[PDB]
Formats: C-alpha cells, sequence, structure tokens
C-alpha cells in the first residue's frame, strides 16, 4: 500500500498539466479515487472522484470542465488532465483511495502529494481553529454541518482526517462511530445527525496536528477548516 | 488383534455413555418448555414484528 | 441510496458482470464422472488425457472428468455434487468374473440413486483381450458364477465386427446383457445406459464418450422443446 | 344468421379453453425465464404465449362483433385499436412460431455445440425480428391510412386499390418467409430425428409432436393468409376471411398444448 | 475376546437402553398438549438473492445479522449484503466442489470445504483490499460437511472418514481429532457456549463431543437412516436432527434420549437443512420437496410451509436476532424469509 504522485512544477496561468498517480501494493481495479487538493496556507477541498472500473466520475463545481480524470488499471496510475489553470489551482494535490462496500473504510490511505504552483453545497463549520493543549489531558474537536447527515439506511456519513506537520492526511474515524484499522483506541467519534464531536482520551506528542471534518452524504465532498492541535 | 482392541475401546466408551447421571424426560422437557416462554417475546418468526422493524420489509 | 450505497451497487454490478462471464466461459465446458473399481482400470480409458480432474478436447469440444479417488469405500452422500453432470463413465473390468457380480451390485446401486434418477451412464467394458484370451483357454467356466449362461445363447441377428470365435461373442454379448437388464429394469426413459467394449489399448474411446454425449445432450434438447 | 352462429361458438370455445391454459402457460414460462441462464427457447416461447393472449383478451371484441352479427358496434376507432391487435397477434404468432423451428433445427442437427452456444439473446434477436415485422408492418398501415383519412372489412373500390396490393405484401413477405423456414426446419428435424439411429426416448414422439406443429401453422395461419392471394386475383375481399381468421386464432389455444403441457 | 467384548458391550448398552427407560417418565406431548398452540406461521420471500450459476450448497448468517456467506458448485463463495441484496465480495474457490461454508463470529474470516478434503480460511479484512486465502487446513481423508469457526483461531471440521477435528488456524495442525462415529459425518453444530459440539452422521446416531476434552459425552440413536443436517437449541441442553427417514427428531443433552419425532405421511423425503428459531418455539426445517416444512417443536404440528424454492432446500439459518430465515436452494436462489403481521 503506497501512493506516490509526480508531475508538479509550476505552469504558467491558463496553461495545461497531468498529474501522474502511481499506486503499487493493492487492487488498484477495486479501489475508487480521489483527487484531493490543498491550498498553502489553507484548508483541503475534494476536487475529482472516479470510481471502480470508471463507471461514474464527479467532479467539484469549482473545477468541472478544466479537469478531466482518468484511471489506468493495467499499470496502476491514476491521472487527472489539467486545462486552462488558474491562480487560485495552486495547491498540493494528493492521491485518495477509497472502497465502497457495506463495512468498508472509504479514504484510508492517502498519497504523499505533489506540489503544484502557479504564476447547495453542505458546509462544515469548525469555529475552534487553534486548541494549545498540553499531552495528557483530553481536547474534544467539533464539527457541525448544515444538513443533517444522518440517512434513512442508519449511518451517519462522517469522517475525520489527521494531517501531521509536513505529512499527509490520515483517516482515524468513520461513519462517526467506527475507529480506522492501525488507529489508537485512545480516538473516539460520536454526536447526533448534525452535531459532531471528537474526543481524545490520553493526547500524546503524535497526536499534535490539524484535524479535518467530512461529509458524504451527498457528491459535492466538503472538508471543513480544520483544528489546529498547538504542544 | 486389532478387533479386540478396537471392541476394547467400544466397551470402555459404551462405559463412559453409561454411568451419566440422566435427570427426568418430565424436567427436560419443561426445561425446554420455560426458555421458549421466557424468550417467545423476542422471536420475531413466531410473534412477527410491525412493518417498521423488518429490516428486509 | 445514498453516495456510499449507490458505489457500493455499482461494485455489485462489477461482481454480478464478473460472475455472469465466468460462468460464460465455465459453460463452454461438458462435465464427467468417472466411477469403477480398483482393477477396472477407470483412469486409462480416456488415454492421452481429492478429485482426479481430467481434461481432453475432441472436435473442438472441451471435457470435464472428475476421477473423485480416495475418499471412502461408498460413492454415497458426495455424489449428490455430480447431479449436473453430462454423463458417468462407468468403468468395470469384464475380464474377473469373481468381482463381476458386486460389479452389477454397483451398477444397480448407480443406477437406482435417485439424484441420478435424470443422468446417464456410458459404460465400459475394460479388458476385453483379457476375456477374449479367458474363454479362449478354457480353464474358468463363466457357467460356474453365473448358471444362467448355460441355458443362455447367442443373441440373434447380433453384430460381432471383429472376427473372433462364437465363444467370445457370447461371452462378451452375455455381460453386455447382463448390465443392459439393470440398465433398463428402471429409469423410466428419463435416463439410458450406452455399453462400449475396451480393450485397454484403444485410442478411440474419447470418440465413443463425444459420440455418446452427442445423444445424452441431442435428448436433452428434445425434452426442452417438449418434444420428447 | 347461420355462418355467425357457429363462428361465435368457434371464438367461445377458442377463447374458453386457450385463456386459463396460455395463462398457466404464461406462470410457468414466466418462471423458467427467471432461472439462471434462460435458453433461446423460452424467451420465444413466452413470447408465443404473451402474443396469443392478446388475440385471446382481444377475441371479447371479435366475439360480440359477430354477436351482433357484424353491426351495433358503438365503439368507432376501437374497430381499428382491436383489429391491429388481432390481425398483427397472427402475423406475431406466424414469426414466432417460425423462430420455435430454427431453434429445433439447430438444436437437433448441431446438438452439442447449440447447448454449448446458446446465449438468451440469441432468443430476444428474434423475438423482436417477429415483432418488429409483424406489429411494425401493420403499424405503418394503420397510420398511412389515417394519413390519408363495416369494421376494417367492407370497403370502397377506392379503398380496395389499396386494401388488396398491401394484402399481397402481408401474405408474401409476413407469412411466405415464415412459412418457408417452418416447413426446412420441420422438414430437417423429422429426417434427422429419423436418421439418428439410437429410438432413445420416444423419438417418434418427436417426429410426430413435430408433423403436427407444421400442419398445425399450416392449417392454422395458412387459411387466412391465403385468401390475401385469391382477393388480388378476384379482385375482391374474400368474405371466407371472417371464418378464415376463426382459424388463425386456433392457434393461440393449441400452442399451449402442443409446446407446456406435456402429455 | 471378541465374544466376551461383544458381551460386554451387549450388557453395557442393556444399562444405557434400560437407564433411558428409567427416566423415561413422561412424554413432552403429554407436558406441552395443555399449551397455546402457534397457530399458522405464514412467510413470505421478503428478499431473493441471486447471482449464483449452481446448486448452493451452505450458507452462514454472520454474527450481525446481516451479511451471510453462500457456497455454491459454481466455484465462488459470495458475501451477501441480505438487506440491500449486495454482494460485498465473490471469492473464487481453488476447488469447485464446495459442500460447506463458515463464517466467523469476528466477521473477519470465512471458510469452505468440499470435496479437497481442505478447509480454506479467507481473510476478508485484508489492508491491500482483496480477499485471500489465509490457511488451508489440510489432514482430513475425506470430504468436508461442515466447518464452525470456534471464536477466531479454532475451528472444528466434520468430514466424510467419520472424524471430527479441532483445528488451530495459526499452526494449521489439527489440536485434536474426535473419532466414534461408524459412518460418514454430514453436519455439526457448535453450543452457544463454544464448549460442547454435536455431529450427525450417515451411521443414523449423533454424538456429543467435548473441545476440551477431545473425547465424546454422549450417543444419540433413533433415526432409520442418515442424519443430513443437525442443529443445536438456544437453550444449549438440547439438539434437533434431521435424517433421511422423513423425520426430524428433538434431543435432550440430559435425559439421553429422543423427545418428540416431527413426522408426517404427507411427505416422504429427507430433512436436508434444520434450524431452530430464536426463541426455539419453531423448528425451521428444508426438505428434498423444495418446500421448508416449518414444525412446532413442543406440538410436532406443521405451523407452515415456506414453500418458494424450485428445486432442493439445501441450506437454512436463522439471524442471530432471529428476524429472517435464509434458505439456499440447488436452483442458484438464496431467498429471506420473514413474518408479517
Ligand atoms: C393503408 C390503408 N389506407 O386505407 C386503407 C383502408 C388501408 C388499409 C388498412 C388495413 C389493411 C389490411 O388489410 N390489414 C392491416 C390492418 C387491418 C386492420 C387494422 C389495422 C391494420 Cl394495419 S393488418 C392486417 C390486414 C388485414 O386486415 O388483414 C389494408 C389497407
Ligand atoms: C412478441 C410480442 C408480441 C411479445 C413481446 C415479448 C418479448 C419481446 C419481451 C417481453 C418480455 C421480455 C423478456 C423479459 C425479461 C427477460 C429476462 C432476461 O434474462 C432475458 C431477456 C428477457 C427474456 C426479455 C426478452 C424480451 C421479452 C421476451
Ligand atoms: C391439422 C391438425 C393436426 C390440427 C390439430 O388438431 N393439431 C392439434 N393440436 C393439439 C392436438 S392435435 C388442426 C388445426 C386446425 C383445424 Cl381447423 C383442425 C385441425
Ligand atoms: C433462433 C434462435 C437460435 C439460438 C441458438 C443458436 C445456436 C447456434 C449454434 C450452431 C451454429 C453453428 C456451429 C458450427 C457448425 C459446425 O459444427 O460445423
Amino acid at each position: 500500500v503506497q501512493l506516490v504522485e509526480s508531475g508538479g512544477g509550476l505552469v504558467q496561468p491558463g496553461g495545461s498539466r497531468k498529474l501522474s498517480c502511481s499506486a503499487s501494493g493493492f487492487a488498484f481495479s477495486s479501489f475508487g479515487m480521489h483527487w484531493v487538493r490543498q491550498a498553502p496556507e489553507k484548508g483541503l477541498e475534494w476536487v475529482a472522484y472516479i470510481s471502480s472500473g470508471s463507471g461514474t466520475i464527479y467532479y467539484a463545481d469549482t473545477v468541472k470542465g478544466r479537469f478531466t480524470i482518468s484511471r489506468d488499471d493495467p499499470k496502476n496510475t491514476l491521472f487527472l488532465q489539467m486545462t486552462s489553470l488558474r491562480s487560485e489551482d495552486t495547491a498540493m494535490y494528493y492521491c485518495v483511495r477509497s472502497i465502497y462496500y457495506y463495512g468498508s473504510s472509504p479514504f484510508d490511505f492517502w498519497g504523499q502529494g505533489t506540489t503544484l504552483t502557479v504564476s447547495a453545497d453542505i458546509v462544515m463549520t469548525q469555529a475552534t481553529s487553534s486548541v494549545p493543549v498540553t499531552p495528557g489531558e483530553s481536547v474534544s474537536i467539533s464539527c457541525r454541518s448544515s444538513k443533517s447527515l444522518l440517512h434513512s439506511n442508519g449511518n451517519t456519513y462522517l469522517y475525520w482526517f489527521l494531517q501531521r506537520p509536513g505529512q499527509s492526511p490520515q483517516l482515524l474515524i468513520y461513519r462517526m462511530s467506527n475507529l480506522a484499522s492501525g488507529v489508537p483506541d485512545r480516538f473516539s467519534g460520536s454526536g447526533s445527525g448534525t452535531a459532531f464531536t471528537l474526543t481524545i482520551s490520553r493526547l500524546e506528542a503524535e497526536d499534535v496536528g490539524v484535524y479535518y471534518c467530512m461529509q458524504h452524504l451527498e457528491y459535492p465532498l466538503t472538508f471543513g477548516a480544520g483544528t489546529k492541535l498547538e504542544l | 488383534t486389532a478387533s479386540i482392541a478396537q471392541a476394547r475401546k467400544l466397551v470402555e466408551q459404551l462405559k463412559m455413555e453409561a454411568n451419566i447421571d440422566r435427570i427426568k424426560v418430565s424436567k427436560a422437557a419443561a426445561d425446554l418448555m420455560a426458555y421458549c416462554e421466557a424468550h417467545a417475546k423476542e422471536d420475531p418468526l413466531l410473534t412477527p414484528v410491525p412493518a417498521s422493524e423488518n429490516p428486509f420489509r | 441510496v445514498s453516495a456510499e450505497d449507490k458505489a457500493a451497487a455499482e461494485r455489485s454490478k462489477m461482481i454480478d458482470k464478473n460472475l455472469r462471464e465466468d460462468g460464460e466461459k465455465a459453460r463452454r465446458t461438458l462435465r464427467l464422472l468417472l466411477l469403477g473399481a480398483d482393477n477396472s482400470g477407470k483412469s486409462t480409458i480416456v488415454k492421452q488425457m481429492g478429485i482426479f480432474e481430467t481434461k481432453f478436447q475432441v472436435d473442438k469440444v472441451n471435457f470435464h472428468m472428475f476421477d473423485v479417488g480416495g475418499q471412502r469405500d461408498e460413492r454415497r452422500k458426495w455424489i449428490q455434487c455430480f447431479n449436473d453432470v453430462t454423463a458417468i463413465i462407468f468403468v468395470v473390468d469384464s475380464s474377473d468374473y469373481n468381482r463381476l457380480q458386486e460389479a452389477l451390485n454397483d451398477f444397480k446401486s448407480i443406477w437406482n440413486n435417485r439424484w441420478l434418477r435424470t443422468i446417464s451412464v456410458i459404460l465400459f467394458l475394460n479388458k476385453q483381450d483379457l476375456l477374449a484370451e479367458k474363454v479362449l483357454a478354457g480353464k474358468s467356466k463363466i457357467e460356474d458364477y453365473f448358471p444362467e449362461f448355460a441355458r443362455y445363447t447367442t443373441p440373434e441377428d447380433a453384430t460381432p465386427e471383429p472376427g473372433e470365435d462364437p465363444r467370445v461373442t457370447r461371452a462378451k454379448y452375455f455381460i453386455r446383457k447382463e448390465f443392459v437388464d439393470i440398465s433398463t429394469a428402471s429409469g423410466d426413459g428419463r435416463h439410458i445406459c450406452y455399453p462400449h467394449f475396451t480393450c485397454a489399448v484403444d485410442t478411440e474411446n474419447a470418440r465413443r464418450i463425444f459420440n455418446d454425449c452427442k445423444d445424452i445432450i441431442l435428448q436433452m434438447n428434445l425434452r426442452e422443446y417438449n418434444l420428447v | 344468421d347461420w355462418k355467425s352462429s357457429l363462428i361465435l361458438m368457434a371464438y367461445i370455445i377458442i377463447f374458453l379453453t386457450g385463456l386459463p391454459a396460455n395463462l398457466l402457460a404464461l406462470r410457468a414460462f414466466v418462471g423458467r425465464i427467471r432461472q439462471p441462464q434462460p435458453a433461446p427457447v423460452h424467451i420465444l416461447l413466452l413470447s408465443l404465449t404473451l402474443a396469443d393472449l392478446l388475440l385471446l383478451l382481444l377475441l371479447p371484441f371479435k366475439i360480440i362483433e359477430a354477436a351482433s352479427n357484424f353491426r351495433w358496434y358503438l365503439p368507432k376507432v376501437v374497430c381499428a385499436l382491436t383489429s391491429f391487435g388481432f390481425y398483427s397477434s397472427i402475423y406475431c404468432s406466424t414469426w414466432l412460431l417460425a423462430g420455435i423451428s430454427i431453434e429445433r433445427y439447430l438444436g437437433v442437427a448441431f446438438p452439442v455445440q447449440y447447448k454449448l452456444s446458446r446465449r438468451p439473446l440469441y432468443g430476444v434477436i428474434a423475438a423482436l425480428v417477429a415483432w418488429v415485422m409483424s406489429f411494425g408492418h401493420c403499424t405503418i398501415v394503420i397510420i398511412v391510412q389515417y394519413l390519408n383519412t363495416t369494421c376494417y372489412e367492407n370497403f370502397t373500390d377506392n379503398q380496395l386499390d389499396v386494401v388488396l396490393p398491401v394484402r399481397l405484401e402481408l401474405c408474401l413477405v409476413l407469412f411466405f418467409i415464415p412459412m418457408a423456414v417452418t416447413i426446412f426446419c420441420y422438414w430437417r428435424f423429422v429426417w434427422i430425428m429419423l436418421s439418428q439411429p439410437l429410438g432413445a426416448q420416444r423419438r417418434r414422439r418427436a417426429v410426430g409432436l413435430a408433423v403436427v406443429t407444421l400442419l398445425n401453422f399450416l392449417v392454422c395461419f395458412g387459411p387466412y393468409n391465403v385468401s390475401h392471394l385469391v382477393g388480388y386475383h378476384q379482385r375482391k375481399s374474400p368474405w371466407w376471411r371472417s371464418i378464415a381468421v376463426v382459424f388463425s386464432s386456433l392457434n393461440a389455444s393449441l400452442d399451449p398444448l402442443l409446446f407446456y403441457f406435456s402429455s | 475376546e471378541l465374544d466376551q467384548l461383544r458381551q460386554e458391550a451387549e450388557q453395557l448398552k442393556n444399562q444405557i437402553r434400560d437407564a433411558r427407560k428409567a427416566c423415561a417418565d413422561a412424554t413432552l406431548s403429554q407436558i406441552t398438549n395443555n399449551i397455546d398452540p402457534v397457530g399458522r406461521i405464514q412467510m413470505r420471500t421478503r428478499r431473493t438473492l441471486r447471482g449464483h450459476l449452481a446448486k448452493i450448497y451452505a450458507m452462514h448468517w454472520g454474527t450481525d445479522s446481516r451479511l451471510l456467506v453462500s457456497a455454491s458448485q459454481d466455484g465462488k463463495l459470495i458475501i451477501w449484503d441480505s438487506y440491500t441484496t449486495n454482494k460485498v465480495h465473490a471469492i473464487p474457490l481453488r476447488s469447485s466442489w464446495v459442500m460447506t461454508c463458515a463464517y466467523a463470529p469476528s466477521g473477519n474470516y470465512v471458510a469452505c470445504g468440499g470435496l479437497d478434503n481442505i478447509c480454506s480460511i479467507y481473510n476478508l479484512k485484508t489492508r491491500e483490499g482483496n480477499v485471500r486465502v489465509s490457511r488451508e487446513l489440510a489432514g482430513h481423508t475425506g470430504y468436508l460437511s461442515c466447518c464452525r469457526f470456534l471464536d477466531d483461531n479454532q475451528i472444528v471440521t466434520s468430514s466424510g472418514d467419520t472424524t471430527c477435528a479441532l483445528w488451530d488456524i495459526e499452526t494449521g495442525q489439527q489440536t485434536t481429532t474426535f473419532t466414534g462415529h461408524t459412518g460418514d459425518v454430514m453436519s455439526l453444530s457448535l453450543a452457544p457456549d463454544t464448549r460442547l459440539f454435536v455431529s450427525g452422521a450417515c451411521d443414523a446416531s449423533a454424538k456429543l463431543w467435548d473441545v476440551r476434552e477431545g473425547m465424546c459425552r454422549q450417543t444419540f440413536t433413533g433415526h432409520e437412516s442418515d442424519i443430513n443436517a443437525i442443529c443445536f437449541f438456544p437453550n444449549g441442553n438440547a439438539f434437533a436432527t434431521g435424517s433421511d427417514d422423513a423425520t426430524c427428531r428433538l434431543f435432550d443433552l440430559r435425559a439421553d434420549q429422543e423427545l418428540m419425532t416431527y413426522s408426517h405421511d404427507n411427505i416422504i423425503c429427507g430433512i436436508t437443512s434444520v434450524s431452530f428459531s430464536k426463541s426455539g418455539r419453531l423448528l425451521l426445517a428444508g426438505y428434498d420437496d423444495f418446500n421448508c416444512n416449518v414444525w412446532d417443536a413442543l406440538k410436532a404440528d406443521r405451523a407452515g410451509v415456506l414453500a418458494g424454492h424450485d428445486n432442493r432446500v439445501s441450506c437454512l439459518g436463522v439471524t442471530d436476532d432471529g428476524m429472517a430465515v435464509a434458505t439456499g436452494s440447488w436452483d442458484s436462489f438464496l431467498k429471506i424469509w420473514n413474518g408479517s403481521s
């Protein structure tokens, strides 16, 4: 399980850039893949997604048409063709895999990311952005959504992610209740259809980072503003 | 001979089966009757559940 | 449906597509089950090839033959799996008359099996040369084990194509009719038994197994169109 | 009248017997279309039962039409909505039955290479070429007459100038093509199922039930289509057209028996 | 030796038989005739799961009462999502002659077995995202008929070599082997406490084993033919047997004798699968007549017939919460049956 993305340097405005995401270590054909950007000194937002078998493709409203996605099953490579790049498009693009069955863990693994430098949506609100807390105690991270994420099937599709300084986002909790594989039991999640909270029992030195909210009830996937946990 | 060894085993096994504290059928039966009546409200095939609850509805 | 149930449904559709493709690929092969005794020489029938699967191709038709070795003495409770086989290739040694009666009992058990009431049997009388040599020598008499042989005479208007003496033909047709009597005493026409003769050196066994699965499949096709 | 009297009786028997049977048949045939890997034959056999039922479910109107001695018909457009259902189901059956005959030659001439290459689609392509070349060839006609603008039977010489000729095509393109393939195919089935050296499972009940199925087709869907021709030559619409369609409908109650009910 | 030995056997059997007669002081019938009957249990085909291309031979509900695993001679081992009829996984089996399947209580692993005499354990929850075989348990000299996980690492398998074995998945070696059956073992049923387990054999008898002790505790006779399927009472003090003689039989672990015989002159085919309800009042039982006949456990009165299938009902199963009954048959269709008011 390893994702390496290469092909991002500097591009003049209005130019064209092709991004490549190399996959090696898992069944690429059975995994739906997403492209996630992250503007410098800013949060991360969804860009594009292509399902397994290239059946359904969804783009964010701000990148529709300008960006086209394409996966290549035979050699496990994910492409993101860029047309008419804008000055606001400079961001670190991440390659995220996601498999969808009953009880799966979407957005489990995130790619290293490539830096790019150009010369009706459920908005998730994280009012608190910086919580200076010391190791040992408990810190609660809150989230809120305009639309109730609780669905008739009984699942509240809200995900959480940890972004260590100078690293890639790591999935902590999926569906607001289930802990991701490898995540310590210290992390816990609860809440209601609208109000969401993230609680950590014991905090260690490796918990320092930015926590981002996530919504999956509707195609436009929206992240939170983030909640930095300073040491 | 393997035969006598095999039959020897049988005797030993048969002995074990024989020396077992059996209780009257009357007690065993009553116990099964009890379990069924105690857990009776909770069997959604003998006591159909409202449509809301048939997750297969 | 949510966004994660639509993708789950898409994954289920892809799984269905793969399953249908695999089924279509596997439907082009005909499945057979090889049964017989230890001395029957069952393996040597198709010659140039816990279950010893044998795959041979004749007339661009792929044949799968499942020889279920080992297991236990009984052939029951595992034969439920072989309910969809096109035919059962029963092989019996016709030269050893001491075990011939138990072979008749085995064939009777196979024929009257509840789960094989619609599965035909391609019966092979193995070891033809040994049978011919044994009846030529005369040391062992067939009537010693089967009293009805002495009163039994050669079938009228038979087809003894090879040039042997009447004794060989009489013995061969006696064994063939002994098997056919059990074959036709039941089945009510739902399935029939095809008896052949194998010399343990003939390479035409695959052709006979084919030419006979073209009359098992033709009969099955006739039953679907209710023309039978 | 005497002629109408019996025709009514014919329809009530052709309706009283076939409707239950075709429904019983539709039950089993729908079921086998569901079971794993349906066969090209099961799609064509369901199609025959449906097409047949439509004739039977549209027979009521035919019954009352003749019951009112071909008069007293308050419904109007119905006469071009029920006719297009009776004189089209007849031509859709003539084509499905001519497709349950290429399945029976390609299943006795090539027995194995057909069990190993029969995909349900090959039966939907055939069930459409029957419907597209039956309901379509009649639709075009009813639409054309509407463009130009008793019950689609008594016509003016001006109409007979168009009705008689179009009838010829519906006899030389929707019957002479289907009948040819049935006679060739049900000649080989008979010849092959006789040559095969192996009696095995009532091969006679096959070389026999096939001959009934050809003769049934040639004696039910044949008299009516022979009228179109007689009409073109006699420059008239033969009255016997009314009795011929009685036979064409008999093959909606005789098909369940020859294809579904097991003797 | 053989004479005196058989003689010992004879007098021992006499004791057992007579000891059993002593216990008999009443019948379940004469103790249950004063209770109200269930009535008529009508069940509709609430969901049909399709996608198999051959005869289904086994099924097993998961512990969550939502996921079930079905095995068929197609060569695939599908993991159905019963709520939405979605195929979570489709595992291509190494051998296409599978006769049994199992779902681990954990939900992490599944097992399959057949004429290859090998139990294959598949790791459903793997990081690479593909279900791969984690261990192949070889050592059986006969076809596998049933397999059941203990918790996550011990699986008890019953083979056609008249032996049942307790396996260690990590090591792959038989921790304990159970002997005593004189015929092929066709089914086994673990107790709710996972401390005892029974097995139905072709010798028209059933034996109660101990996983830790390693030897049988009780034997039960009374069937006139092979025992195709066996189950366990939810309380753990009884079990039911499905035979080929067209009679189901309910035995007890304490009185050491049969309690009530579920028979009817209308049905002559043998029982293929036996499954108990959550409360134990209903005894679901598949038949070779294409119909699963629901039996009242305390009355032997046919409450209902789940008549949907078109070929032998091959496998049965009741959810852990008892909310549904799934019957798999040789027509490749797996149907979920639920009772509606
Ligand atoms: C064209 C045109 N223009 O004016 C007229 C009059 C026609 C015209 C209409 C019908 C026909 C005609 O004979 N048919 C067609 C028909 C009959 C009834 C209902 C619908 C249709 Cl399609 S199908 C069978 C055939 C038949 O009756 O056996 C011939 C000519
Ligand atoms: C011919 C006219 C009069 C009647 C129309 C019937 C035909 C065209 C239609 C009606 C129902 C249809 C079938 C319904 C569903 C299935 C099951 C699938 O596995 C194969 C296609 C198949 C079999 C369809 C093929 C075409 C079909 C048979
Ligand atoms: C020509 C005969 C064989 C055919 C016929 O009765 N077929 C059969 N269906 C079921 C059994 S036989 C027939 C068709 C039309 C008329 Cl008017 C008279 C006879
Ligand atoms: C009308 C529907 C028909 C559906 C069934 C079609 C089956 C076709 C199989 C035979 C095609 C020819 C095969 C090769 C000929 C040969 O063996 O020489």
